[PDB]
């Protein structure tokens, strides 16, 4: 019945189901925390982030001991 | 009195000539005793039985195209118009005894040839035996394969057979006479005329006897030559340095080997000879323009040239009153392949700019890049020859000629792009395992930690132990690790009294002792060395 | 191992009481008799329970409470040495191409695809079994 | 001693074995994943020309800024080649620490440099932005040992 | 235990501190480890045009044609991607 | 490398100490031989019907059985069984040779059962049975040469386990392989049988 209206409808159908469905779904504010605003406070517990990026002796803790901070250097900013 | 002559005679050559310093030289020569380095020394033991049938093969072969009757024993083929060369070709099968054995041995010799030069270059060029010196020598190397593809062409086409006979016609007649310039002037030249001329067999037969086989041992001599002077390479190890060859002398170990080798290599081509059947000419007719079977194939190592002729897609251009027929794509093709073959070392080098004398070996593992180029290409290899065999794989693996046809031709630019990722991650990965077992030791049975349910896979460090369990990681050397203890110092002393009874016990713990002594002797002499080396 | 044993004995039970009625109300009550097709399947999934059923039992009755069968057992009661588990190996992929390679010669009636799949598959498991005897190369 | 506030266990060994809740988060980083992804990046392969462990600290540094710095950068797994970037928004402050390891390696004059382009960012509004910023310029200038 | 660990001086001579780093192919120092990124690209591209170009041809059929086509697209595709990620840094 | 992380004098042990716990190879080994069985009940279900479908007459006139080289054979397989059995025995045990002993004649009695049943084989064909010629022909011949390809498994196993023997030294691991090993024996003898009281007594 209406071969031009059966193919439209078998390709429209579902994407127009999809588009809809997206609007209700993908729309939804996620579980993801909202980007940190500088002029908000600073809220959530202090982050170090380290790189991992060389090679460390062993990955065994043991034998690593704790030879000292020597420190460097350093620097400031006020933004 | 052997021993008295013996010395009588050594004194006699000492006398006569001089050469105590050079024997001794060649006999303490060193030899690496990797089994890598075996596979040229079985396309010299083929090429050598080669030689050995095909004297024998001349003894009873004709080459004409004189047209005779058959009147042999054959009957199959009896008053059937054929060429000299065909009927001394069933006169040797059938007429002289042991002449089809004869033959067939020299044909098989023939393929484990081609096959075991390629299986040496696949050697040579993964594990880099051709970068600064030896680059020549790869050269010569690529020279010879070329010529024993070529060598092999001009032999199962001396028989003139139907099969060979079609190959021929089609590939040195229509890619000949399809080049643009001179296509044929080549084609006149060759032939003494016309595709069928009188003179094509006889040329061949010279070219394949004589003039390209000469060329073949010249050159398989200047190889030799260059390998014996250039010491040979080795693949680093524990006291394998650039400047040093571990392996063992000449005279006791290795040219007892290499004779044993070369002894099991023609029982392997003979045996083959006997129970295989290589080329029935009888089966195939002789040679008439009208007549074609449906294989229609080249032998394996012109099987790619015959596939890339089949894949390639019928590009025809005609200029002003000319053609450019579709042969002359694959003849630029085989030219491209051979000139690249011949100037990879070179092409290397430039690209990656190491012009540095190496002598040890690199593992295919750790040039990712070089390994991944490597096996597109055999990939690229794999695909035109399995394309050349379409007609069989169609037919007997039941897929329709058109979809052969056309998975070779996406293929030749897909798989071997597919060949390439997939050999580069897996090299890069296999120096990843390699990297993991430095740093971890091998690998072992599971344990359960006592006091918590935590389970450890009780790994073996393969170097010295930091003073808590975990070890100190070593530095890549650029060797194999062993990644099974399996393959170490652990369950590896059966009782060794016999098949089906022991013997004593006396007799066993003198023989395990001794044995354990002699790799404790042998380890300590490698690592003593390397010190010594290293310090 | 007792539930282990046990509960092949429960299926033991129940496959032979369905063979056994399978047959009986197949050889009276059914067109032509006994179905001969059922009621060997039947007969010989209660033997294939049966032998692993009483295995289990002659090993539950060999061995003491094991930890993991002993409610109230600790885990450093059954900390020790765990047996070997093969670590990894890429003989399993070479045995399952052979044994395919059989298959397709036997697919596609190809007596000589069939021979060297069989020798494919004969060496690849020789390969997997002896991976972890085989010796140090001894030159 | 003290878990965390529900379904947090000490296990037989020293791990914690931790639960959230099923629609929740474990990170609850307040930042996209993309920039984060980036800020990754940077630290991971951004630094791996300077051979020296690039870590960021956007927590709170009060007190003495410097000093406070310095024991974070103590906290660092490897703090003889390291280099610590400290933001405090909540006192819009910037320290930058050095390890031992790295010095006289370009890092001393990288130091106004990687501080500048933070300050800036963070002046346009950009805490991730000027962390990334920062660490690129600061890998910039240090040369590997 | 029965195992001496192994000592290699191999001569090197590109210096390999640009293009590929251990991190990424722990044995780059010991060979070729490194093929530029517009290498391949470029191959995927032509690999893609010549599959295409083949369509041209003395057949009759069109399967063969709609095969190339996917296959082109696929190898398009692919490059197409690589190519982007990396003009963003890897991302997405 | 001190002296070795893995206290072990085998790279490869039992998988599981078996003194107090279940051999695991034993029991998935168990476990795979009860699937063969339903492997083998298919089979004679395939027998079973062709047998009900007969028209009286089970083994057509052309076939006919030969007892004669049929009971050698099948005692031949308890006798390779009983001397399987004697190998389980001396693996239990540290005998290593006495172990390669009775399974290298276990091998030679299973063999010869093998080219017992071949040459039935022949001369039933020559005396007209064949698979395509009879379904008589085919049931039997589909069931008794599948049974003989696990024969000719089960000897392979065999020669394995001794080349796996002669290259490592004799271990509880080497023990348990070759007590499978015997468990897969004993099925297929078990099996034959089965077989055998089918075909040729029952009928
Ligand atoms: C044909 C194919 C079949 C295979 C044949 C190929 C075999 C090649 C292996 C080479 C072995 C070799 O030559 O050893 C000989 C070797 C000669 O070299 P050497 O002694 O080391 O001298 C110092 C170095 O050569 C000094 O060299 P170096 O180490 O300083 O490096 C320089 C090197 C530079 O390296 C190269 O370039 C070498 C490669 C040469 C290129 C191509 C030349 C070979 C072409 C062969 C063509 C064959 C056809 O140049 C050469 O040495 C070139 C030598 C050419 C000889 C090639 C032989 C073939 O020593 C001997 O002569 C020992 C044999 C003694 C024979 C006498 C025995 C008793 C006499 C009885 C007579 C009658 C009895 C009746 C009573
Ligand atoms: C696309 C992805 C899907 C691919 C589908 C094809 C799957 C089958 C090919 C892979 C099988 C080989 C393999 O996995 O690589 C092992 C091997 C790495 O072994 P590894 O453990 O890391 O070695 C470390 C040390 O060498 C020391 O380690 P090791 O202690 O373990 O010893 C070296 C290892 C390494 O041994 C080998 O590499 C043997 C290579 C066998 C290739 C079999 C080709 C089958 C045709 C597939 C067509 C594609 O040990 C040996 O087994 C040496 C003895 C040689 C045994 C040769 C056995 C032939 C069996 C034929 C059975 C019939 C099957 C027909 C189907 O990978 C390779 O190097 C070969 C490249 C892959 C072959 C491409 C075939 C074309
Ligand atoms: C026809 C002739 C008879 C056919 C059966 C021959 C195979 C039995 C020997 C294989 C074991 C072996 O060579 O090592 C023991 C031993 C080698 O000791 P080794 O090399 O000093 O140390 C080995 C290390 O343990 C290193 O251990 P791994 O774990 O690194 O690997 C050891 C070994 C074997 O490791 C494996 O991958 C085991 C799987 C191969 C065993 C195949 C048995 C079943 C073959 C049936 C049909 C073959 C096709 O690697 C091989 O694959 C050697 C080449 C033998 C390939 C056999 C054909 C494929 O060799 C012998 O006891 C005699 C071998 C004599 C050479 C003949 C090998 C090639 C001839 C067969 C191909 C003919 C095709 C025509 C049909
Ligand atoms: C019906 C019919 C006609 C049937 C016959 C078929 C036919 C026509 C011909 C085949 C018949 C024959 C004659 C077959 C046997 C061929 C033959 C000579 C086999 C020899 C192998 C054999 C019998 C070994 C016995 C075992 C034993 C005691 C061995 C140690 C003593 C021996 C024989 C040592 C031989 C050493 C050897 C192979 C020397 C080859 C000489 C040549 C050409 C090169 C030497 C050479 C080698 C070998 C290198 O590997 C190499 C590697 C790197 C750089 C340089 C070299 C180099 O110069
Ligand atoms: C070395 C091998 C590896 C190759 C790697 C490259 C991988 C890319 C493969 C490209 C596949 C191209 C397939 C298309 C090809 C094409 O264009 O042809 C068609 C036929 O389509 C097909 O089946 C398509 C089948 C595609 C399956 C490809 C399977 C890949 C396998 C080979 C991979 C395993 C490799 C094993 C490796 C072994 C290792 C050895 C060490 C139509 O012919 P035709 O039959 O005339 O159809 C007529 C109608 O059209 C018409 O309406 C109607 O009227 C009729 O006339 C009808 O006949
Ligand atoms: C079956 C498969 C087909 C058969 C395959 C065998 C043929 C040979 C294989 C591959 C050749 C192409 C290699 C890849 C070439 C690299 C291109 C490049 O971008 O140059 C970079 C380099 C690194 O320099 P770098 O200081 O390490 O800096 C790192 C920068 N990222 O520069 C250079 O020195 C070199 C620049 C010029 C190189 C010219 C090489 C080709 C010469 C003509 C021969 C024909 C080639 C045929 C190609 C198939
Ligand atoms: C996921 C896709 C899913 C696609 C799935 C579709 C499967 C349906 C295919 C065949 C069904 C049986 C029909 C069999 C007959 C064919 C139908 C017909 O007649 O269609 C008209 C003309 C030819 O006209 P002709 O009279 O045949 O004569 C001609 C010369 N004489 O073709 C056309 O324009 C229309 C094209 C018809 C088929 C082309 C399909 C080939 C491959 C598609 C892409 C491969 C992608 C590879 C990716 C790496
Ligand atoms: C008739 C053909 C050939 C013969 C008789 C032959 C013979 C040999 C032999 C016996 C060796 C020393 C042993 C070994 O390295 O395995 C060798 C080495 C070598 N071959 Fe060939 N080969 C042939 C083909 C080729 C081809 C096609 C190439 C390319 C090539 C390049 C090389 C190179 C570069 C070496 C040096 C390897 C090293 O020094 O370790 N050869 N050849
Ligand atoms: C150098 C490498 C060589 C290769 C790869 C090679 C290859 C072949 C092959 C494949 C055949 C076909 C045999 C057949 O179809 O039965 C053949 C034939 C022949 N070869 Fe060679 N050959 C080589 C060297 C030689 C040498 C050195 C001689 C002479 C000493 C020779 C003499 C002959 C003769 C007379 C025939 C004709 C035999 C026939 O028609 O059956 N060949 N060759």
């Amino acid at each position: 019945m209406s071969t031009a209206l059966t193919h439209g409808l078998i390709g429209g159908v579902p994407l127009v189901l999809f588009a809809v469905l997206a609007l209700i779904f993908l729309t939804r504010k996620g579980p993801h925390p909202d980007t940190y605003k500088m002029s908000d406070p600073w809220t959530h517990a202090p982050i170090l982030w380290a790189a991992e990026e060389p090679r460390e002796h062993g990955h065994g803790g043991h034998g690593h001991d704790s030879h000292g901070v020597v420190i460097g250097g350093g620097a400031s900013g006020k933004w | 009195d052997f021993a008295k002559l013996a010395a009588a005679q050594g004194d006699a050559i000492d006398s006569r000539y001089h050469p105590s310093a050079a024997v001794r030289r060649q006999l303490n020569k060193v030899f690496p005793t990797h089994w890598s380095f075996l596979l040229g020394e079985i396309a010299l033991y083929s090429f050598i039985i080669l030689l050995l049938t095909g004297v024998w093969l001349t003894l009873f072969f004709d080459p004409s195209m004189a047209h005779v009757t058959y009147d042999g024993v054959y009957q199959p083929l009896r008053g059937v118009q054929m060429s000299r060369a065909y009927e001394t070709a069933l006169d040797i099968s059938f007429e002289v005894r042991g002449g089809l054995f004869v033959r067939q041995v020299h044909h098989w010799a023939a393929l484990m040839f081609a096959a075991s030069i390629m299986v040496h270059l696949a050697r040579i060029f993964f594990t880099g035996a051709f970068r600064r010196p030896r680059e020549a020598n790869w050269v010569i190397g690529s020279l010879l394969l070329i010529l024993a593809m070529f060598e092999g062409f001009f032999g199962y086409s001396l028989p003139d057979d139907l099969l060979s006979g079609t190959g021929i016609r089609a590939a040195l007649s229509g890619i000949t006479m399809g080049i643009p310039v001179i296509g044929t002037w080549m084609h006149w030249a060759l032939f003494g005329g016309d595709f069928p001329g009188e003179i094509l067999i006889p040329r061949l037969y010279a070219l394949h006897i004589l003039l390209i086989p000469g060329i073949i041992l010249a050159l398989i001599g200047a190889h030799l030559a260059l390998v014996w002077f250039q010491k040979h390479t080795q693949f680093p190890g524990p006291g394998r340095t650039e400047t040093n060859v571990v392996g063992v002398r000449v005279m006791p170990v290795f040219a007892v080997k290499s004779g044993a080798f070369f002894a099991m290599i023609t029982g392997v081509l003979g045996l083959m000879g006997g129970l295989l059947t290589i080329n029935p000419i009888w089966n195939l007719g002789p040679y008439k323009p009208s007549q074609v079977s449906a294989g229609s194939q080249p032998d394996f190592y012109m099987m790619w040239t015959d596939g890339l002729i089949r894949l390639w897609p019928a590009w025809e251009f005609y200029p002003f009153g000319h053609t450019i027929p579709q042969g002359v794509w694959v003849a630029v093709g085989m030219g491209l392949v051979f000139a690249l073959l011949i100037a990879y070392p070179f092409i290397e080098k430039k690209v990656t700019g190491d012009d540095a004398h190496h002598n040890l070996l690199q593992r295919p593992r750790d040039v990712p890049v070089r390994t991944a180029i490597g096996s597109m290409a055999i990939a690229l290899y794999l695909l035109l020859t399995f394309a050349c065999m379409n007609d069989i794989i169609a037919l007997k693996f039941h897929i329709s000629l058109n979809a052969t046809t056309w998975i070779g031709r996406i293929g030749m630019v897909v798989l071997p792009a597919i060949v390439y990722f997939v050999a580069y991650r897996w090299a890069i990965s296999l120096q990843r395992s390699d990297r993991e077992v430095l740093e971890h030791g091998v690998e072992t049975g599971i344990i359960k930690r006592l006091p918590h349910g935590a389970y450890v896979e009780l790994h073996q460090p393969l170097g010295p132990v930091d003073e808590h369990g975990h070890p100190i990681p070593l530095e890549y050397a650029g060797a194999p690790l062993p990644k099974r203890m399996n393959k170490l110092g652990s369950g590896g002393a059966p009782g060794t009294g016999s098949f089906l009874f022991p013997d004593p016990a006396v007799e066993h713990e003198a023989l395990t002792e001794a044995a354990h002594a002699s790799e404790h002797k042998s380890l300590t002499a490698l690592k003593e060395h390397q010190d010594r080396i290293h310090g | 191992m007792h539930i282990e044993a046990r509960l092949f004995e429960i299926l033991t039970a129940f496959f032979a009481l369905a063979a056994v009625v399978y047959a009986v109300l197949t050889a009276m009550f059914a067109t032509g008799g006994v179905e001969w097709a059922g009621t060997t399947a039947l007969v010989l999934t209660t033997g294939l329970t049966l032998i692993t059923g009483t295995f289990f039992r002659f090993v539950a009755r060999r061995l003491d409470t094991r930890p993991e069968d002993y409610e109230d057992a600790e885990i450093s009661d059954g900390a020790g040495e765990l047996g070997f588990f093969a670590p990894h190996s890429w003989w399993p992929i070479l045995i399952s191409l052979s044994f395919s390679t059989a298959a397709v010669g036997a697919a596609l009636w190809l007596p000589w695809l069939i021979a060297a799949g069989v020798a494919f598959v004969i060496t690849s498991v020789c390969g997997l079994v002896f991976e972890y005897y085989w010796g140090p190369e001894k030159h | 001693e003290l878990d965390l506030p529900y379904g947090s266990a000490l296990t037989s060994s020293g791990r914690i074995s931790a639960v959230t809740e099923p629609g929740e988060l474990s990170v609850h980083y307040p930042f996209p994943t993309m920039d984060l992804v980036v800020l990754d990046d940077a630290l991971k392969y951004g630094s791996r020309a300077a051979k020296a462990r690039f870590a960021v600290y956007i927590g709170p540094l009060g007190a003495d800024t410097a000093a406070t710095a310095r024991e974070i950068l103590a906290n660092v797994p490897t703090p003889e080649n390291a280099v610590l970037l400290a933001v405090s928004p909540d006192q819009r402050a910037i320290e930058v620490v050095y390890g031992a390891d790295v010095k006289g390696r370009g890092i001393e004059s990288a130091a106004p440099l990687g501080v500048s382009a933070a300050a800036a960012s963070f002046k346009e509004g950009n805490l991730i932005d000027g962390l990334i910023s920062a660490v690129r310029v600061m890998s910039a200038g240090v040369s590997p040992a | 235990m029965s195992s001496t660990q192994d000592r290699s001086q191999l001569d090197p001579e590109v210096e390999r501190h640009t293009g590929v780093d251990v991190e990424d192919v722990p044995s780059a120092e010991w060979g070729w480890s490194h093929m530029p990124i517009g290498v391949m690209h470029i191959g995927g591209l032509l690999s893609a045009a010549f599959l295409l170009v083949m369509m041209r041809g003395n057949h009759v059929g069109h399967v063969e044609d709609w095969f190339l086509i996917g296959f082109a697209a696929v190898i398009v595709a692919l490059v197409g991607r690589n190519w982007w990620l990396r003009r963003r840094g890897w991302i997405r | 490398m001190t002296s070795a992380v893995g206290t072990s004098g085998t790279a490869i042990t039992s998988r599981v100490h078996s003194l107090n716990r279940p051999n695991m190879v034993s029991v998935g080994t168990i476990v795979w031989l009860s699937s063969e069985l339903m492997f083998f009940a298919g089979l004679f279900a395939m027998y079973f019907t062709a047998r009900a479908q007969a028209g009286g007459a089970w083994p057509p006139e052309p076939t006919e059985l030969n007892l004669a080289l049929a009971v050698p054979v099948t005692l031949v397989l308890i006798a390779s069984s009983f001397t399987c059995q004697m190998g389980v025995f001396a693996a239990e045990r540290g005998d290593v040779f006495g172990l390669r002993r009775w399974y290298v004649i276990t091998f030679l009695m299973g063999l010869f059962f093998v080219l017992g049943q071949g040459y039935e084989y022949i001369h039933l064909v020559e005396h007209g049975t064949t698979i395509p010629g009879s379904a008589y022909g085919s049931v039997f011949y589909l069931a008794t040469g599948f049974h003989g390809l696990h024969v000719i498994g089960g000897l392979v196993a065999f020669v394995l386990l001794l080349a796996r023997t002669k290259m490592s030294k004799f271990t509880p691991a080497q023990a348990t392989a070759a007590i499978v090993v015997s468990y897969y024996w004993h099925f297929v003898d078990i099996v034959w049988i089965a077989l055998f009281a089918t075909i040729y007594f029952v009928r």
